């Protein structure tokens, strides 16, 4: 089992999930039980706020990072404000490749859901959105897509190369390249199965970006229209540059 | 967008 030592340093910055799904959950529960039941939220309502909190640990995570923290506010929040709805699609497909089965949903919280059940209850655009993400969760499963290749995938969602107006671009530019290259020998040393492993991975950051777009829009619109509850950072989200 | 802003600014 081969680690470039990029790799290694990247690993460490993941939080903690076994308490973070305490941390969540335990809000979670907290929140409803402060209401009637007359008050209590929608399945939605209770869908946003699990985001909400994923966003807490991704701004965590990401100010845990060296690369970042050498970046000044202003490139900082030019980063995340053009990831950070990719970064929470790739996170949960990850969590189902990992703890998930399929027909089975899981969520930050750790809890399983029914796919059928959740799917129900959404509009024809979420579950053509739900059901495209469960393709792709297909497909990682089958490349058996690690952690160490998940972190690398993040960090290049987050240093994004069509990120415009930076300060220091060329920063980006040289994380863009590191990443790259230890994912690349990481994946040919470690995966020899599949010697297009890595040619392959690259193809899907395209397609979870897309779905990234169209549900980043369908919140917005739905929070134009009101149907979205307050969720603090994730309303200033979309409040802001869509 | 200030809320962001005083997250990582801080
Ligand atoms: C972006 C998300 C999100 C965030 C908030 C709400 C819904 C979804 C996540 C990402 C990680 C999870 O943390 C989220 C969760 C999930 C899955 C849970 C889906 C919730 C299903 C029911 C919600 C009802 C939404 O209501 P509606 O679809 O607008 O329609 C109903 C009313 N009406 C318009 C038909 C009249 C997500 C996801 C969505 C698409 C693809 C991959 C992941």
């Amino acid at each position: 089992a081969s680690i470039p030592h990029l790799i290694l340093e990247l690993l460490k910055c993941e939080p903690d999930e076994p308490q973070v799904q305490a941390k969540i959950m335990a809000y979670l529960q907290q929140e409803q039980a402060n209401r009637s039941k007359h008050e209590k939220l929608s399945t939605f309502g209770l869908m946003c706020k699990m985001a909400d909190q994923t966003l807490f640990s991704i701004v965590e995570w990401a100010r845990s990072s060296i690369f970042f923290r050498e970046l000044k506010v202003d490139d900082q929040m030019k980063l995340l404000q053009n990831c950070w709805s990719e970064l929470l699609i790739l996170d949960h497909i990850y969590r189902q490749v990992v703890h998930g089965k399929e027909g089975s949903i899981f969520l930050v919280t750790g809890q399983q859901v029914d796919y059928s059940i959740i799917a129900s209850q959404a509009g024809a655009t979420l579950n053509n959105l739900m059901s495209h993400a469960q393709e792709l969760v297909a497909k990682l499963r089958s490349l058996q897509f690690d952690q160490r290749e998940f972190v690398c995938l993040k960090f290049l969602v987050l240093f994004s190369l069509d990120v415009k107006n930076l300060e220091n671009f060329q920063l980006v530019e040289g994380v863009q390249e590191q990443v790259n290259a230890a994912l690349l020998d990481y994946t040919m040393c470690n995966y020899p199965q599949q010697t297009e492993k890595f040619g392959q991975l690259l193809l899907r950051l395209p397609e979870i970006r897309a779905i990234s777009m169209q549900a980043e829009e369908y919140l917005y619109y739905k929070h134009l229209n009101g149907d979205v509850p307050y969720n603090n950072l994730l309303i200033e989200m979309l409040h802001a540059k869509r | 967008n200030a809320l962001l802003r005083y997250l990582l600014d801080k």
